[PDB]
DNA sequence: GCAGACACTACGAGTACATA
DNA sequence: TTTTTTTTATGTACTCGTAGTGTCTGC
């Protein structure tokens, strides 16, 4: 029986609102560990790894291991008549097809049970390098995503560089180039927003601004994001949520071509 | 371990040697796979020839199953592949690497017939551009379908019909696999009633063993319907030999108690009539008038009067090809 | 690294190496030397080397300056009616330093999927900045082009590459790859080709890969023989009433695995440019029709075809 | 700039002198604009389907001093000199030419906003300034709305004060009905053999490059009498490796053949009638009579048109066998479009493509037939829907 | 080579505001004096004549004489991405493709550098437009556009008469009849709000309401604007900047008058 | 003579569209006491009632009992010509046939006149039996429409249960069963959101969605609906609105399945 | 703190065409 | 030397107009 209880339900509606147009379908992992989620987009060019620790939630407890693959556009619509102050409990038996979401009102009055079939998709384990990076920026969250939506407008794909002195954005359109370099932002009042920079070698690679823009719908998860790049392994997106656990989003490199002139 | 499933999927052909028939192109395309140097494929042919169990198998030879999800993009006719698909995620995963390790991506796209034209002409430079980094595979049962341009920048394989004398230790290996007890004449009736198809071959297996306990002639005949070739022969020989009135008495009663269907006996009839040296005015009339009987069983008709039609194309040429001497 | 396929590894990158369409090439060799090319639209049968010679003219004209003055757009890209007025009419207008006798050039590759009214808006853009900028337009079927982009476009049609012609180039891949081969083999390359070089170069490195020899009994073994030359024999055995030769050469294309589409398919592109009388073969296309929406309709079978041979065998003995 | 302009920009017109269009439609715009100079430039004086425009040139001015027809409408095949002479014309008469094209938005918004701004209001130069003349380019493929515009910005009593130019490839388009029965009416004809084989041997004179008048003349013949195709035909095959041209290679369809669009009424005139005395061969006229039938377009009036025009002809065949066989392919097109339409396979579509043909070969004459436009089967619907 | 450090990008930021929809294209003429821009309606209707002057830079660096023709939808997204009170060093070679913009925006040093392609264009060349006004008034920017603002709600087109009591402001439609009554505002503290007659001959034209709206669009880009107009002669309105320069719009009247 | 006159712009523009694509005609019926209407559905499964006492009015003049038929097709779309805070009017002669119905335009300057002709129905009054009904049960008028429009997204049809506790709203789709139960809203400062039950006798009947959204397009009227239920009368969505009268809806229950053992 | 304005994407609606 | 209109049943593709809505400006 697994009887999972979140303390927060704002969490589990912006974990989703990022997922909503880029996940065709989540896959809950679920062990005494806590809650995994490993699944790629519609495309297979964006991978999304999401963790959930057990002491996270209000009550959590798991006899069995499970893996309850389940529609998420099914899962969207019940979590729009969702409160942001309310303790939300999934439930699952141990062989039965129902997924159970027990949470209130807005008007906190009412129980509300809506069930969710699971579905049967027999998907391989996608296996996680766990290498080391030879760029990782510490950032705010809320500065990222303004950086890839003012660069969206110039172009699609967008050349994010990073050095020693700093990340470096650029994006070459049609109207012509739009290069944002920011670098060494912690000599303010907040500690949040702050550019850190930990590893050595620059890389430069090029990504699309589509999934880009998708992966910086998690910015009320976390209020600073972590990015990691080198030269073969491809970018990620860390986001750690302060009680609960941690995000993860992959984005593989565009193919670029040099010209042969 | 045990599992409920139909034997055309609990036996499938997971590796490139367990197909039987077309040697020739299943050489060359594992000889592509150990070169590297896989092209553009486009797999053509009749269908349960071994066009989507190939490159499932070549898919799998070629990709692990911790990097299968993100090397391989199959698209179906079950899902939606308009014109915004091959802009959006198909381009997308054309255009980009990997995420675990480094090689090349393969995409799928099973049913090719299918698409529309504004997507098959949207294909032709994802195609052409991104041939370093990703590979298409089109499979289709009509090549007329697929645009001369996506015929152009791939090369094709005919996956023609499997010729009954190799389908034979295929099905003897899913007979030895599932305990059937089949006779030499079952094989013959199994091999000779799929035509080239090995779906219904093991459909018509299964049917069979379930049916009846054992595979031989009368229990394929009786599961199936199909009628014997002595009585094609026989109907043949009264359409032939004699008049109107006795000949539909015993077409009659062999229909009704064999249990015959007019579209079984029109198609052995048919293919008895090029047999048989008939005149060609004679062999044109009955080829017309078996068209014409063939093409109205297809709406709300009565079989019975189908039948005294199909009686009486022969009863009309009996006397040309006596008077023909 | 991995190796690229015949087809994309030898795509020519000087249009000296293009062959076939001798003197259209030839113009657009001396086009490419001197400059002030006009706007040109190709069109001819699909492998014939349209697309090579539009980027081998745009490398030769451009040279370094090929990354900010030329706009490539496919079938792949949007390319609707806010597309032509907001990129291509704003790529026009953009100001790129060339040398004397270049303009920016914007391919717009298979011209055949842009709409009527995207074509419409582009004919002023291609009248009014055609002093800075010009287009190269590659196209299969001309006539989804319309009449006013024509006009205002060299129009260029390619033929179908002769045998000598696709012989050459398979020559200089032969000797660029070491391949052992006989006479015979090349003639079957050459006849599974049917003027298509992107179809020889995939026969011939399918045969080089499977079985390491180019004969005859190699190059069918992988490749197949064109469909509708046994078809014409099959018109040809319909026109004289032969049912028998006609049903053997159905029957042969029945054991091969075509879909009765295909076939009739390929009975009305034989009969289509038949040489006989024009009301047989008028009515032999009616009754092709005929056929056809009876195959259409659910009804295929050998004895369907069998019965429409049987009419176009009796549509000649009644006159 | 030698080598960086077009040879269809280098020796386009710039004066009047110098126009290749056809004299009496330049004369008949040049004063239906100088009908404007009025109420315009504010002094009195400036300095068949011939009669009709004679008439309206003569037929006298409105009450508010302007001319009855505020639209100069023109129509005529592509590559004639339409743009040009409107330009010409409007930059002859002291106009500043505004250009409406359609690579413009085209919406009734912006519709109506450019026409406001080009038409009621003065130059920012004042006095000498010059005044906007309205050119709208390619009309024929604006949206409806945007024609309802034109016309309520035409017929507001805001007063019109400004003259408008619309050009168009097709007069008979649905959304230019209400346009042609306001507008003053320039039909192009296609250019004169002589005028242009004139104008390219000039031209081939200037670029230093020799001609026959014979070839010249080929390649008019070839490009149906369009001038910028045979400009830019001239400016591919010349280049610089060989100056004398020859027969051949204008005869030659690798370089100039364009598909044209032809029209319904030729289509009914080379179906219903033969060719006047090689091409006398039976296949040669199949495959042209096939050929033409599927450049037309618009398939389903080609059918309404043979259907309408095949039983008024003088008919050699009294036994109505033809007419019998007529309309049993007539039928076979018919059910061909049901069975297109019921089991969603169009490739049943690539047989009524032999209806005009058939009917070519089947009804072939001499003689000259009178064809009309089909209205049966649409007044029949029409009264059935009534 | 040249640089051109702006002060603030306020002073950019409400130009390209104000002629956003009013004109399609910039051309920024470069000389040692300043930064000239000098564009005309395709339909001639309205004529925008900014004049930047050199002094009212950080720095400007000139070598050579250029003419920068800049799209105007592509460097309006320019500043919407950058800070009001920010410098703005806009730069460009001698012969060049391309013009770069650079900035620090969010005040989170951000370095923000931003390139535009160049458009050439054909030279339309006129030398001086004629300033013979016999009518020129001088009015608050706020309470301009607040009456522009006003009239639009009911007509679509303005007559505007000048008098030797005041400007009039007038429309007539189906709605109704919008009309104010100006009078001398003189006797105020604020020396911005005081209407200044020096004026002669009263005339009366008709403008469209649409290209005044969009003229009234910098109204925090100067504290008053002087308005010039007279018979047969555009109208001018002028708003003086404090240190940068100055920037005139004139408009064509419409043909109906009255 | 018919003469009358509202209060509110606001009591006919947002009881018009609830009206809108639930019924096909208005059918006013004239009395002493106030203005009458029942008007049914086509598909014999809604019925509306509504009644406007004439003391609400500002005035009313009423001497002929009269009946007149107007359609939906052409009174919604002057609606929206209207204003929202203007003061509206009904004129009817007694031998006319046309109706007219004089507001303010929307400028707030001019007298806008919409005259619609009379349609002539034969039409009789089927006649509420006023039966006392199995369920009586209060709920808030903002609420009750956000829960119909959460079973929309789950299926076709809900299912409404009414016990002693509360009232359960339940539907069973093919992506699962979204169950929730109101009960004991009194404590709350606003009196609008008391939910209480007035009866014993529990039921259990399903309804079409379809129409109990149509029922909820009249929701801002009022502050509170009142339900009613019972084993065979149909379910009451009764509309206690504003002073001048009340509204009422009748729904026919759906059919039950062959469940017996 | 709450009313007005700005562009944003999702959605409703109209139309063409589908062969060689 | 001669031009008006809406029917075929789905499916896809394109294009355009409209309406909640997130977010910014201001008193
Ligand atoms: N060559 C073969 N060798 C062995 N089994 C085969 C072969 N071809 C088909 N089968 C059997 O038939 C099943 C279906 O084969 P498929 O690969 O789906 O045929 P197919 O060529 O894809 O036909 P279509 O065109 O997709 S309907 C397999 O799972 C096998 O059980
Ligand atoms: N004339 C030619 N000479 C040499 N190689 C050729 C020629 N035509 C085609 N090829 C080869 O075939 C490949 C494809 O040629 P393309 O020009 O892309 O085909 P295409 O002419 O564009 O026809 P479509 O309509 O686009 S399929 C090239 O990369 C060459 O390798
Ligand atoms: N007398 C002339 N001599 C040489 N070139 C000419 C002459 N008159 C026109 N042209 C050119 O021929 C072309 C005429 O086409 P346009 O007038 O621009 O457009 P159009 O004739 O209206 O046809 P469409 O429908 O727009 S394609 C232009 O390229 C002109 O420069
Ligand atoms: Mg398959
Ligand atoms: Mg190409
Ligand atoms: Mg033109």
């Amino acid at each position: 029986m697994f009887e999972a209880r979140l303390v927060q339900g704002s969490i589990l509606k912006k974990v989703l609102e990022a997922l909503k147009d880029l996940i065709n379908e989540a896959c809950w992992d679920i062990s005494s560990s806590g809650v995994n989620l490993q699944s790629m987009d519609s495309s297979h060019v964006s991978l999304v790894q999401l963790t959930l620790r057990s002491e996270g939630f209000d009550t959590y407890r798991c006899d069995r291991n499970l893996a309850m693959g389940v529609n998420l556009t099914s899962m969207s619509k019940i979590l729009k008549c969702a409160g942001n102050e309310d303790i939300i409990t999934l439930r699952a038996e141990d062989n039965a097809d129902t997924l159970a979401l027990v949470f209130e009102a807005p008007n906190q009055e009412k129980v509300s049970d809506y069930e969710m079939k699971l579905m049967d998709l027999d998907v391989e384990q996608l296996g996680i390098p766990e290498q080391e990076y030879s760029c990782v920026v510490k950032m705010p969250s809320g500065e990222f995503a303004r950086i890839c939506r003012d660069l969206s407008h110039i172009g699609d794909a967008v050349v994010i560089s990073c050095a020693k002195d700093g990340v470096k954005f650029s994006a070459s359109g049609e109207l012509g180039n739009g290069n944002i370099k920011l670098s060494q932002t912690s000599n303010v009042d907040k500690e949040e927003e702050a550019v850190t920079i930990e590893m050595n070698e620059p890389v430069q690679l090029t990504f699309a601004l589509r999934y880009l823009n998708f992966f910086t719908k998690a910015t009320p998860l976390s209020s600073t994001v972590t990015l990691s790049m080198s030269a073969d392994v491809p970018l990620v997106v860390e986001y750690k949520i302060a009680d609960m656990g941690h995000l993860k989003y992959y984005l593989a490199p565009k193919i670029e071509d040099e010209e042969g002139s | 371990k045990i599992r409920n499933l139909p034997w055309v999927e609990k036996y499938r052909p997971q590796t490139l040697n367990d197909l039987i028939s077309h040697q020739d192109i299943l050489s060359t395309i594992q000889k592509f796979i150990n070169e590297d140097r896989l092209p553009h494929l486009l797999l053509y042919g009749p269908p349960g020839t071994g066009k989507t169990s190939t490159i499932l198998a070549c898919a799998k030879q070629l990709y692990k199953d911790k990097e299968f999800g993100s090397m391989v993009l199959e698209l179906n006719a079950s899902d939606d592949r308009g014109i915004d698909i091959i802009r959006g995620p198909i381009l997308s995963f054309a255009s980009t690497r990997t995420i675990f390790k480094k090689g090349f991506k393969l995409v799928i796209l099973d049913e090719a017939d299918a698409m529309t034209q504004d997507a098959q002409n949207a294909l032709r430079r994802v195609i052409e551009k991104f041939t370093e980094n990703t590979r298409f595979c089109l499979i289709c049962n009509y090549l007329s379908k697929i645009i001369p341009a996506l015929q152009s920048r791939c090369t094709r394989f005919r996956f023609g019909p499997l010729t009954p004398e190799l389908m034979v230790p295929r099905l003897e290996h899913v007979v030895e696999e599932e305990k059937v007890d089949i006779s030499e004449d079952g094989m013959k009736a199994l091999v000779t009633l799929s035509s080239g198809d090995m779906r219904r071959a093991l459909n018509i297996l299964q049917s069979t063993n379930m049916a009846f306990g054992k595979v031989t002639e009368e229990t394929v005949y009786t599961c199936t319907g199909h009628p014997l070739k002595s009585d094609i022969a026989n109907i043949l020989d009264w359409m032939l030999n004699q008049d109107f009135t006795t000949a539909y008495r015993n077409i009659t009663e062999l229909k009704t108690l064999k249990g015959l269907a007019l579209h079984d006996i029109l198609t052995e009839i048919h293919l008895f009539v090029h047999r048989v040296d008939f005149p060609s005015s004679v062999r044109i009339h009955l080829l017309t008038k078996m068209a014409d009987i063939e093409y109205r069983l297809s709406v709300g008709t009565n079989e019975k009067i189908q039948l005294s039609s199909l009686i009486a194309a022969f009863q009309v040429t009996r006397d040309l090809i006596v008077a023909e001497a | 690294h991995y190796e690229l396929p015949w087809v994309e590894k030898y795509r020519p990158v000087k249009l000296n190496e293009i062959v076939g369409n001798e003197d259209t090439v030839s113009r657009l060799e001396v086009f490419a030397r001197e400059g002030n090319v006009p706007n040109i639209i190709i069109a001819g049968p699909p492998g014939t080397g349209k697309t090579t010679s539009i980027l081998c003219l745009a490398r030769a004209l451009l040279g370094p300056a090929l990354k900010d003055a030329m706009l490539e757009l496919n079938a792949s890209n949007d390319r609707g009616i806010d597309v032509v007025r907001n990129k291509i009419k704003m790529f026009a207008q953009q100001k790129v330093t060339l040398p004397k006798g270049r303009h920016k050039i914007i391919i717009l590759d298979e011209a055949d999927s842009m709409t009527d009214g995207a074509q419409q808006a582009l004919r002023r853009t291609m009248e009014i900045y055609s002093k800075t900028t010009r287009f190269a337009l590659a196209c299969n079927a001309s006539d989804k082009i319309i009449e006013p982009i024509q006009s205002r476009c060299a129009v260029l049609r390619y033929t179908k590459l002769t045998d000598a012609q696709i012989l050459t180039r398979l020559m200089n891949v032969i000797e660029k790859e070491r391949v052992p081969y006989t006479d015979d083999g090349l003639e079957a390359i050459i006849f599974t080709a049917q003027g298509d070089m992107r179809q020889a170069l995939n026969n011939l490195q399918s045969t080089f890969s499977g079985f390491g020899f180019i004969n005859s009994e190699n190059v069918f073994k992988v490749c197949d023989e064109p469909h509708p030359l046994l078809v014409k024999e099959m018109i040809q055995h319909c026109v004289n009433a032969n049912i028998d030769e006609a049903y053997k050469i159905l029957a042969h294309l029945w054991h091969l695995g075509y879909s009765p589409e295909d076939i009739i398919g390929n009975i009305f592109r034989v009969c289509k440019t038949f040489q006989m009388a024009e009301y047989l073969k008028l009515e032999f296309i009616k009754e092709i029709g005929y056929t056809h929406m009876k195959i259409a309709e659910g009804v295929n079978s050998l004895l369907q075809m069998a019965g429409l041979l049987a009419r176009l065998c009796q549509k000649t003995m009644a006159p | 700039a030698s080598s960086h302009c077009l040879w269809v920009d280098e020796f386009a017109p710039r004066h009047y002198t110098e126009l290749l269009s056809d004299d009496f439609t330049n004369r008949c715009l040049l004063k239906w604009l100088k009908l404007w100079d009025l109420v315009v430039f504010g002094h009195e004086r400036p300095s068949s389907h011939e009669q009709v425009l004679e008439e309206m040139l003569e037929a006298g001015l409105d009450p508010s001093q302007r001319p009855k027809q505020k639209v100069a409408l023109l129509c005529g095949p592509p590559g004639l000199g339409k743009t040009t002479l409107a330009h010409v014309i409007a930059r002859h008469a002291g106009y500043s030419v505004v250009e409406m094209n359609a690579s413009d938005d085209r919406s009734p918004e912006v519709f109506r906003t450019r026409i406001e701004a080009a038409t009621q209001m003065e130059s920012v130069l004042g006095a000498g300034g010059k005044p906007n003349c309205l050119v709208i380019d390619e009309i024929d493929g604006a949206p409806v709305a945007a024609i309802n515009v034109l016309l309520s910005i035409l017929n507001r009593k805001g007063l019109l004060m400004r003259p408008i130019i619309c050009i168009c490839n097709d007069q008979f388009a649905p959304s230019l009905r209400q346009l042609k029965q306001q507008a003053f009416l320039l039909h192009f004809p296609p250019t004169l053999p002589s005028r242009l084989v004139q104008r390219l041997q000039e031209v081939s004179l200037r670029q230093g490059m020799r001609a026959d008048p014979g070839v010249l003349a080929a390649l008019c013949e070839k490009t149906d009498n369009d001038i910028r195709a045979c400009i830019n035909t001239l400016q591919f095959l010349y280049s610089r490796g060989q100056r004398e041209l020859s027969v051949r290679d204008v005869q030659a369809t690798r370089v100039g053949l364009k598909d044209q669009r032809r029209g319904l009424f030729s289509v009914w005139q080379e179906v219903f009638q033969l060719p006047r005395a090689s091409l006398t061969s039976a296949s040669q006229r199949f495959y042209r009579v096939l050929h033409a039938a599927a450049s037309a377009g618009e398939h389903e009036k080609v059918v309404q048109g043979l259907f309408d025009n095949f039983l008024r002809l003088r008919l050699r065949d009294s036994s109505l066998g033809a007419v019998c066989v007529a309309l049993d392919w007539l039928a076979f097109d018919d059910l061909l479009a049901g069975a297109a339409h019921h089991s969603q396979s169009f490739q049943l579509l690539r047989y009524p493509p032999f209806l005009p043909v058939a009917f070519h070969v089947l009804f072939a004459s001499s003689h000259t037939p009178r064809i009309t436009f089909p209205s049966s089967q649409q007044e029949a619907q029409n009264r059935m829907s009534q």
